């Protein structure tokens, strides 16, 4: 199926409590593979997946150089944004950046991204065409004009369509045993009497990878959403994911209800009943 | 692998 | 500035078995700003040895973190997660349910 590489960067000012803190993380699909924390012991980009340990010293030096340079860029950005929004030097503020690329089942380029947020909301984003910018508000147009002048979009396009896709393929190969695996969910249903009048049916999916899954309830083979609860897909901590979906039913009617499970690791969807 | 691009000031 | 209150899930890595070691997780998501305090509680008391994932965020820019500790489920012990954030007037406590 499809794959992605993404980098996520967060900088937070803390005036009168030192200089800003900067954290960077890198993912392939749902698997983190690198981190950097400006306040941490190593002062280097660090591995977080086994397959990245195959990279040599020049890689670790270059990734460290680039991430430290980016941390300095965000420090400057924080001061500028304060000016743009006519804010005081006293409050804490947050800059975030994300970029990366998606590829299809054939591992060819599908889409690229490069976008920014200030204080929890959109600031500026490279459009899907990888040639123009969308400014979220009036203040952001000033950045748009500077970045247009610099012709940075051309450089970003070259990376997103080229290096990004090639290194994603590299990692997928080097970490094949884990990244290209499909762990189908282990499934089960529980029953609990909430009262004499109603019971809860809970349909579980455990130990699966990748994160993408669909859990749905039907009554008499018709889709049911009313009186259901579906939790956010969550990490188990071991590289796999968990999810459940529950429905509250009248006592004596449990047999009408079926849970349906769709996942990449399942050739055909699963049906569960009480 | 990260982009080898220094972005301009905002 | 946009602020968003955390969602909270408390749960085990593996299906709980009394007397078998496991991991206790607290997954906090959908929050902004990133400053957050998270404790895992055993019988109302803070657990000392708690680790967490590296700060990351979703498509909507909201943050998420996993806090975790190794533990062994027993009959005499009740577990919980305690969270504070700017969006909350007081810490929010979520008790662990083995089937949630």
């Amino acid at each position: 199926g499809s794959h992605s590489m993404r980098y996520f960067f967060t900088s937070v000012s803390r005036p009168g409590r030192g200089e800003p803190r900067f954290i960077a993380v890198g993912y392939v699909d749902d698997t983190q593979f690198v981190r950097f924390d400006s306040d941490a012991a190593s002062q280097r980009m660090e591995p977080r997946a086994p397959w990245i340990e195959q990279e040599g010293p020049e890689y670790w030096d270059g990734e460290t150089r680039k991430v430290k340079a980016h941390s300095q860029t965000h420090r400057v950005d924080l001061g500028t944004l304060r000016g743009y929004y006519n804010q005081s030097e006293a409050g804490s503020h947050t800059v975030q950046r994300m970029y990366g690329c998606d590829v299809g089942s054939d591992w060819r380029f599908l889409r690229g991204y490069h976008q920014y947020a200030y204080d929890g909301k959109d600031y500026i984003a490279l459009k899907e065409d990888l040639r123009s910018w969308t400014a979220a508000d009036m203040a952001a147009q000033t950045t748009k004009h500077k970045w247009e002048a610099a012709h940075v979009a051309e450089q970003l396009r070259a990376y997103l369509e080229g290096t990004c896709v090639e290194w994603l393929r590299r990692y997928l190969e080097n970490g094949k045993e884990t990244l290209q695996r499909t762990d189908a969910p282990k499934t089960h249903m529980t029953h609990h009497a909430v009262s004499d009048h109603e019971a809860t049916l809970r349909c579980w999916a455990l130990s699966f990878y990748p994160a993408e899954i669909t859990l749905t309830w039907q009554r008499d083979g018709e889709d049911q959403t009313q009186d259901t609860e579906l939790v956010e897909t969550r990490p188990a901590g071991d590289g796999t994911f968990q999810k459940w979906a529950a429905v509250v039913v009248p006592s004596g009617q449990e047999q009408r209800y079926t849970c349906h499970v769709q996942h990449e690791g399942l050739p055909k969807p699963l049906t569960l009943r009480w | 692998r990260q982009a080898s691009i220094e972005l301009p000031s905002m | 500035m946009i602020q968003r209150t955390p969602k909270i899930q408390v749960y085990s890595r593996h299906p709980a078995e009394n007397g078998k070691s496991n991991f206790l997780n607290c997954y906090v998501s959908g929050f902004h700003p990133s400053d957050i305090e998270v404790d895992l509680l055993k019988n109302g008391e803070r657990i000392e040895k708690v680790e967490h994932s590296d700060l990351s965020f979703s498509k909507d820019w909201s943050f998420y973190l996993l806090y975790y500790t190794e533990f062994t489920p027993t009959e005499k012990d009740e577990y919980a997660c305690r969270v504070n954030h700017v969006t909350l007037s007081q810490p929010k406590i979520v008790k662990w349910d083995r089937d949630m």
